[PDB]
């Protein structure tokens, strides 16, 4: 029961595999699907949630373990996405005009961020490593950055004239900013409408799973443009209706929950 | 406990004593007879 | 008398441990215009009385369509301030409720409650007790 | 970790982790509006940062977060830092409120949601409580009997319920454990959560700026403890308060200790 | 009994006497009229009895006794039960009054009467005090020298005396021990008694419903103790207070212990 | 010095008979007579207390040790008797219309009761053993009781209609009620004027001594109609005056206080 420490664990290769924890995790866990308003609109029914719960019942998930939480738009969900469940699925519609927004959403929910506050007006910040970014949430973020030199003066910008600053975000609801690591920056942000936090990336969040309902794999989680990965819980589907998508999620939930693992934190 | 529970306090083979605890909305109405 | 299509009233013929928590309401009478042939038109107007929860029992609602083994809620009366008076007449300021227009143009009187009982139901949840009727009573009448 | 730890009493005392935990940690103050009002300066934050710089905390590590009032802070607090200090003004007309705030932030709560309409709940042990947050929370409860009816109250007539709160922003409620209660809440304006009190939160530090020690974290009347991170000051200004905090910040953070449970920015964990 | 007791440390820890003392004992609350008023219900006593019933206390063992004022209760408090709880509000203007009440009910006193006119009395030890009860007591005292004359006062002029009480329903008077005092008391409305403080009464438990700890049971200004059956709550309502007392009555009774001396209904023994 | 504990005390039979405690128990103890107003009326003197104390002086009781406490009548004294002295004597007149009153008074003072409170409106009580009784005091008590059956219904009485109840007391200042042991009784009492207490009779009170001034022995202390005892501190006298009675009490105070023993409690 020692908390706050990390010790070695030993084992062997002779001991035998235990029984399937499936059919018991389903009974002592919670599942939460995040669907878009388009789905309910196309379906046009008021008992589809009870229907899907009755179907999940055949898979073992009991009645009040499955939850459905609507979200009108990818951006409205990006604005402070609060995933508080023991298993989260997120159905995400593809739109070539939203690639970066719904990749920042992936980089936000799939991964686990240690976020500290920021006071732009007093301090001038820098990034320390390739995991410390600046993530900004709100209704309309308009971020501008001035890199500075050793002598606390700007580079291609003037520390007073805000119009000289360089723009990286304009009218965005969720931004994830990566800048050069080792130079102090000065920021101009719409603090009234957006709060920005200095956030270090950690080991992933194995509790959530994204499902791109439409187009090809585009999600570039990794900022460094060399990896371009595709994790086990970044899935894809092709769609012409939504009842088929939900029936597929149901019929292959076990695969999804084998792809997802409960959090360490 | 739910507001609309249904519980079993005894159960033999064919019969069973079932307890019920439920909320209701009694909407009633008078009616008058007028003979002139 | 009260009855529902719920599981509690499906085969209820025996009941014990009966008790209920009901809230009190106010029944107010309306305005009935005695349509005289000629002359003036007296109107019986007013009357208010508060119904308070009381004991509970069983009963049977008989009707020309359905017969229901039902739950009987009683109410006692405490006279309220609005009195009923026949206008254009020598009668007024007498408490109670008039039996001409008690509803006061309302569709119903609403009161919420909770009930708790223990009944005898066959273990198999498929048994059904006769509800509907086809009455031919008072043929002499 | 289920495994054990071992050690020895012969090993040597390592150097001071102070002057490094400062660097690799963040500090955050929670001051009332009254402070900045009495001060009437626009650079006091940079001033205090430059002062902390002598104590070792670097420039971009200190933070200040205003809160207009104790109750407006009690409404869903969000402590997201590595070392939190709170400065709390004393008022006998707010004693239970600024004790509930203490009970909420000093401790670490595991909260589930509550559906009053569809369910009737109960407290299992002496660590389960009901914490309710919002702009105006009016909470009434009717205890129930073995047959799901009322005890000195009517299960429908909400006037007969028993009032435990009247237009309060943060309420912490403990009822007789072992009986089912039917609740009435201003659900439009307040959310209520069934929360279990786990081990304490060693990341925060309350500082009562005025009157004698009154905070009774433990809802039981017998203990009435005084933890190490529940400090008191006597005051006539606020610049002296802040200079005292800056001068004795080492003792404060020696009385505090970083968390072990998880990374979380709210004042309570959520487990559905 | 004068004999000694003997025992061991191998003998085993017997079962919990709780859940049988509850059946074989009585509990009695002393609540203010303020609580009945704020509640405005005529069944809360039966409610609390049915609640206690889950904690084990049977029906006919729980009792409630209304007291309108701290002073009205201080006028000859009559505790006749096996476990007494007292809920005591906090008022700075009544600090010494609700401290004397504690000093009187928490501790056990052995009282002789006093005949002011015929005799002149003194105190011997640091526990021989003069406790005066009544509806309006106004006490004055003249110390006397070795040769039965006055010191700063005259034996005849009741205006030269030194006033220590001004229309107080209960007073506990400690004067210098070793000198004889001539008293003047409103004997028509008050009775004064020379009492000796014995060991404590473990049957009663005071609960200060409000502000900070102020009760100084001991008259000497050096101890300022805080015993175990002396609690403190922070409050905004009363149903929360009662639910708390109920949920934590077992801790209260574990903090209390049935008496040893004798059966008595008054707060003090009489031995003439 | 162990309190609250009961331990075995040893002894022998060759130890010698220690000296007399009389003539010292008098000096270190107080005596208190309880005489009726009739006696002072017949006397018609304002110095008889000083006279009796000066007489007591010869028997060894000093001035400030003897006390006299007047009572107007047997029932007015029955109302909350406060016998607080080291030795108590109670002179008691005989009247056939008050036999039960002056038996209840004796039963109350001669014996040491353990009294717990009672709340009629809420609770329904029962007597467990042959020593549990209900003692009610006050200016006018009127008590009615309904036995109840296994299912909390009445027996020859209706739980609601108080008139149906059985009247055991009718305007009495002191009543000691014993009912059948084992059946829950519902009560109605004039709580405005009287207080009722569930009292268990413990061992006797050896600190008091009743002296019946007139008629034969009548006091049936024991509720059980089988014992009909007569203790050592239940005395009797024949009178045609009161000065003779007081002279007798004085001249034989030593035997009285040999029949009385200081309390245990
Ligand atoms: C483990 O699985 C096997 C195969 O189904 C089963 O027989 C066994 O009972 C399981 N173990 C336990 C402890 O039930
Ligand atoms: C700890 O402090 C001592 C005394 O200043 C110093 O000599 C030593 O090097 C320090 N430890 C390390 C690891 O530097
Ligand atoms: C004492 O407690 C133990 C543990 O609960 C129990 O098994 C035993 O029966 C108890 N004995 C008595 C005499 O109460
Ligand atoms: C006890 O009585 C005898 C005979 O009167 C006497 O001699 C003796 O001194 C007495 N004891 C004491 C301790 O005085
Ligand atoms: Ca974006
Ligand atoms: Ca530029
Ligand atoms: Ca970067
Ligand atoms: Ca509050
Ligand atoms: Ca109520
Ligand atoms: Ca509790
Ligand atoms: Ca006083
Ligand atoms: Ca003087
Ligand atoms: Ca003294
Ligand atoms: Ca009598
Ligand atoms: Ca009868
Ligand atoms: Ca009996």
């Amino acid at each position: 029961q020692n908390y706050g420490i990390n010790l070695p664990i030993t084992g062997s290769m002779d001991t035998a595999y235990a029984n399937s924890t499936q059919e018991e995790t389903f009974l002592t866990s919670t599942l939460c699907l995040y669907y878009p308003t388009e789905a309910a609109t196309e379906i046009n029914d008021n008992s589809w949630k009870d229907t899907l719960s009755q179907l999940f019942l055949t898979k073992g998930w009991p009645t009040g373990s499955v939850y459905f939480k609507e979200y009108t738009d990818i951006a409205s969900f990006s604005v402070d996405p609060q995933l508080y469940c023991d298993y989260n699925v997120v159905l995400m519609k593809y739109d070539a005009t939203l690639q970066l927004d719904m990749s920042e959403l992936a980089d936000l929910i799939l991964n686990e961020w240690l976020c500290n506050p920021m006071d732009i007006t007093l301090y001038y910040y820098q990034q320390t490593d390739e995991a410390n970014k600046w993530i900004s949430m709100g209704s309309s973020c308009t971020i501008k950055v001035c890199p500075l030199n050793t002598q606390t003066l700007g580079i291609g910008c003037l520390t007073t004239d805000t119009a000289t600053f360089e723009e990286v975000a304009t009218a965005e609801k969720l931004v994830i900013t990566d800048v050069v690591d080792g130079v102090n920056h000065k920021l101009d942000v719409t603090t009234a409408t957006c709060t920005i936090r200095n956030c270090k990336k950690l080991g992933p969040r194995e509790n959530v799973a994204v499902i791109q309902v439409g187009g090809s794999d585009v999600l570039d989680i990794t900022a460094d443009p060399t990896t371009a990965p595709q994790t086990e819980r970044m899935m894809r589907i092709n769609w012409k209706k939504w009842w088929q998508v939900f029936y597929t999620v149901v019929d292959y939930v076990n695969q999804i929950i084998q792809a997802m693992s409960k959090r360490s934190r | 406990a739910q507001a609309n529970e249904d519980i079993v306090v005894s159960k033999t083979s064919l019969w069973k004593e079932m307890q019920y605890n439920r909320d209701i909305t009694i909407r009633f109405k008078f009616a008058s007879s007028i003979v002139k | 008398d009260y009855w529902d299509d719920s599981q509690a009233f499906r085969n209820m013929v025996y009941v014990r441990s009966l008790a209920a928590n009901l809230n009190s309401v106010i029944c107010t009478g309306g305005d009935y215009s005695f349509a005289l042939p000629v002359g003036q038109w007296p109107v019986m107007t007013g009357g208010a009385v508060s119904l308070h929860s009381a004991g509970v029992t069983l009963s049977t609602q008989f009707t020309d369509f359905v017969s229901l083994n039902s739950l009987r809620f009683r109410f006692r009366l405490t006279v309220e301030e609005p009195s009923f008076s026949i206008t254009r007449t020598r009668v007024s300021r007498l408490y109670g409720l008039p039996a001409a227009n008690p509803n006061n143009g309302k569709e119903y009187y609403e009161v919420a409650g909770r009930f708790s009982l223990i009944s005898l139901v066959p273990s198999n949840d498929d048994y059904q007790t006769p509800i509907t009727n086809s009455v031919t009573v008072r043929q002499d009448l």
